[PDB]
């Protein structure tokens, strides 16, 4: 499992806004807090990344499971790069998973 | 895949010179939202694309130049995964 890109974000979550840490792996998308901690993560093959435009240079990742995530991202050509970067990986994302608690310390450790 | 990805008969079936409203048929499986994009035909403007969701199987394009072609495509977007797109052109 390599990091394939990874970026500050602002998510918009119910009444406020919050600083995370987003990391791009090759099988999956980690939200992170900042020493890490994971908020949530999805496997790439468990999500679909949704271009929002109100607010504008927004998107949202849609869960397999019914969740969804909104952030705020730098610029539309840094949006446009996450997209293809998620589908080119996607691609190559078969089965999905789960992370036990230990898994989630190593990846996160690995952050 | 054992069926296809994509939406079928995409049409305009309605027309103003500035706007137009698409509709298609959705592919055999749940989507979980659509893109829609539209812009100049061989005119090298630039591409501008918006969502509908999954549920909808219809779209209006409105702010267009009147007497102008244009291409407009829609794909699917699932759960891992990006649906090919169908393309019509239209001149408004």
């Amino acid at each position: 499992r390599q990091l394939l890109k990874d970026s500050f974000m602002v998510e918009l979550v119910e009444g406020a806004r919050k600083l995370r840490h987003v990391f791009l792996f090759t099988d999956l998308l980690l939200c992170t807090k900042l020493q890490y901690d994971c908020k949530w993560y999805i496997p790439l093959t468990d999500l679909s990344f949704q271009m929002v435009d109100e607010p504008s240079m927004a998107f949202r990742v849609h869960s397999r499971n019914g969740k969804s995530y909104t952030f705020l991202i730098s610029s539309d050509y840094e949006r446009a790069e996450w997209r293809e970067n998620i589908r080119e990986q996607q691609k190559k994302c078969f089965r999905s998973f789960s992370l036990t608690s230990v898994e989630l310390q190593m990846l996160t450790n690995s952050c | 895949g054992s069926v296809s990805s994509v939406p079928t008969k995409l049409e305009v079936v309605a027309a103003t010179p500035t706007s137009l409203l698409i509709s298609w048929d959705a592919p055999a499986v749940t989507v979980v939202f659509y893109v829609i994009t539209y812009g100049e035909t061989g005119g090298n403007s630039p591409v501008q694309e918006f969502t509908v969701p999954g549920s909808k199987s219809t779209a209006t394009i409105s702010g267009l130049k009147p007497g102008v072609d244009y291409t407009i495509t829609v794909y699917a977007e699932y759960y891992g995964m990006t649906g090919s797109p169908i393309s019509i052109n239209y001149r408004t």
